[PDB]
């Protein structure tokens, strides 16, 4: 027998406030 | 023990609600929610509109705005060059003063 | 590229942390020292030119 | 619940473990005398301005943003100073029915208003703690 | 009013400040520390000070 | 003796340069942590007004970084804005009409 | 033997319990970990927005 | 960016306000320096014609 | 009350997934009365100080730090 483990979700922040402001700032 | 796909999320806690099972329910529900909202957070729904807030629609709008302003600057340089060669050209700012008192703008 | 205003402790940090006041004093004392040493150098050169 | 609050403080997993058959968020939300499921309050969607337009899945799988945020923000602040902060929180094993009767006959929006007041005050208190630690770092 | 606001035997603080400012404008330590090029570049301000 | 003193000065200088580098680094860190202290203090002293100010400033920063300008849309869709700015609107309407732009 | 199944809706036997009963950390460690590129959130224990 | 990071540290950290420890006020370098200087200050011609 | 976040419609720097607390609080700040919030946070601070009770006293707390200063 083997156990099936579900490991919860750990994430790093992708955007700053829903947006990535580096690219937005370039284009702006 | 074959896989069973886990019917409706609160399936477990409806039989002898415990602390660990309830914590497990909370965890899996919030994980699903987080994943779906992140996918919609940056991309958006299948219909694609430039008046969208997501991330890709905002940057698409910025790119289109930049392209418009670049071609506008091109026409402005065209106007300057054409007026330098003594060919009167119209401008995005108008003619200024026309032939009256205050003379004529739209010279070099 | 370093800016001459980096060394300024504005006015309100120094009354939140009083030691910053004393820090400024130390800086000023150092200046005195430097100038004194500078003068000494000049003086010594002059004496040699005399001798 | 009240014994576990007396023994452990701001460690709500051990409080729930003591309770046996409940989740830490439910223990926090009963400690403040608030419901769950978020629909018994502001189920519409005019006291609450922009909450009308907040999206929600119909007929199934309710999510509670407001109550979850409240239980999270108050779960950080040492239940004793919470009991000192507001009178809504349960304060002793004998004060349960008294306080339940006193909160009775309130408008459904009064519950939201009091919950959010407790939450934002907890956030301000935590920010004060962070301010003192920043002063320490400056020194 | 303005003179009392500035000086607050606290008299001739303005004279002292003006002359100390004028003296501090002559780059003595910098030119003497190292020499012809620096004084060639600074002769106008030294002259007028 | 002049040469000896010059030698000792030239030997002592590099450590002083290193310590000046370290001093500037520490001063920058002090500025950053003072920023953070002011932030947390403002939030703790009046939380509701602080949170409103924070939201407004973040939205305006995004607007400015995108290269955007103009009026707030919610303010100018309402009729009070046009019964309060009566004189401005009158002057503008006359100027636009008399020039043939309206 | 274990398996990292990593899919929410399939029936499982166990789950990695998240960080719920913490221990003392100092303020400077939080300052170091709060930066972007080192900050991680665990949405199972945070509220829904 | 910095305001984003500060608010993330404030609100998105699941650490009770008690479990946050205090950090040091004196690094060990300054402690060593202070003790050394205390020692050295514990150890510590009228114009002849 | 007010429109709240919706008041800034074209530019909305909020994230339900990444910053879940700030969006909820942005919605909630409209309901509350701010004076009671100030009173409650001041009560919290005073109660914490009283609990720990039983010059920069808050900065220099241990006996050794005062002597080092």
């Amino acid at each position: 027998s083997i156990v099936r483990n579900y490991k919860p979700l750990i994430n790093r922040l992708k955007h700053y406030n829903g947006y990535d402001i580096n690219y937005i700032s370039k284009i702006g | 023990p074959p896989e069973t796909k886990l019917p409706y999320p609160t399936y477990w806690s409806d039989k002898k609600a415990d602390t660990d099972t309830l914590l497990y329910e909370q965890i899996i529900q919030r994980d699903k929610i987080n994943k779906y909202s992140l996918i919609r957070e940056t991309n958006g729904y299948d219909p694609f509109s430039i008046y969208g807030f997501s991330n890709k629609e905002y940057i698409s709008r910025l790119w289109h705005t930049l392209k418009y302003y670049q071609d506008l600057k091109n026409t402005r340089m065209k106007s300057i060059t054409s007026t330098s060669q003594k060919i009167p050209s119209a401008s995005i700012w108008g003619n200024g003063y026309s032939g009256y008192g205050n003379g004529i703008t739209n010279t070099t | 590229h370093s800016h001459p205003s980096d060394m300024v402790i504005p006015d309100h940090l120094a009354e939140l942390i009083p030691e910053l006041y004393s820090f400024q004093q130390l800086v000023d004392s150092e200046k005195r020292l430097d100038h004194f040493i500078h003068l000494r150098n000049l003086h010594m050169k002059r004496m040699v030119a005399q001798w | 619940l009240l014994k576990g609050i007396q023994e452990f403080g701001a460690d709500w997993y051990k409080v729930a473990k003591n309770v046996g058959n409940k989740s830490p968020e439910q223990c926090i939300l009963r400690f403040l005398q608030l419901p769950i499921e978020d629909k018994f309050l502001y189920g519409d969607g005019n006291g609450l301005g922009p909450l009308k337009y907040a999206p929600h899945l119909p007929f199934s799988k309710s999510e509670n943003p407001v109550l979850s945020t409240i239980a999270f923000l108050v779960g950080l602040v040492n239940p004793k100073t919470v009991q000192s902060m507001t009178q809504r929180a349960i304060q002793s094993a004998e004060s349960i029915k008294s306080q339940k009767e006193e909160i009775s006959d309130q408008k459904p929006i009064e519950h939201i208003k009091e919950g959010s007041e407790i939450a934002i005050s907890s956030l301000g208190y935590r920010s004060h703690i962070f301010a003192t630690n920043e002063e320490r770092q400056m020194n | 009013r303005l003179l009392n606001l500035y000086n607050d035997n606290n008299r001739h603080n303005l004279l002292n400040d003006v002359v100390s400012f004028l003296f501090s404008a002559i780059p003595l330590q910098q030119v003497l520390s190292q020499p012809s090029l620096l004084i060639d570049q600074f002769s106008p301000v030294i002259s007028q000070s | 003796e002049l040469n000896e003193n010059a030698r000792e000065l030239e030997q002592i200088k590099p450590k002083i340069a290193l310590q000046d580098k370290e001093i500037t680094s520490v001063l920058s860190n002090l500025h950053e942590s003072n920023k953070r202290y002011r932030f947390f203090k403002k939030i703790s002293e009046d939380p509701v007004k602080a949170l409103n100010e924070c939201i407004a400033s973040t939205s305006n920063a995004l607007k400015v970084l995108s290269g955007d300008e103009g009026y707030n849309e919610d303010m100018v869709r309402r009729a009070n804005f046009y019964k309060e700015n009566e004189a401005m609107l009158r002057e503008n309407i006359e100027v636009i009409l008399s020039n043939g732009r309206m | 033997k274990v398996v990292d199944i990593d899919d929410p809706d399939m029936m499982v036997d166990s789950f990695t319990m998240p960080n719920i009963s913490h221990s003392n950390i100092d303020y400077q460690t939080l300052l170091a970990n709060s930066d972007h590129a080192k900050f991680t959130i665990e949405p199972g224990v945070l509220p829904v927005g | 960016i910095s305001s984003n990071d500060a608010f993330n540290m404030l609100s998105l950290t699941t650490v009770p306000c008690d479990r946050i420890e205090k950090s040091r006020l004196f690094s060990e370098k300054t402690i060593r320096y202070l003790m050394q200087k205390q020692h050295e200050m514990k150890t510590q011609k009228p114009l002849t014609p």
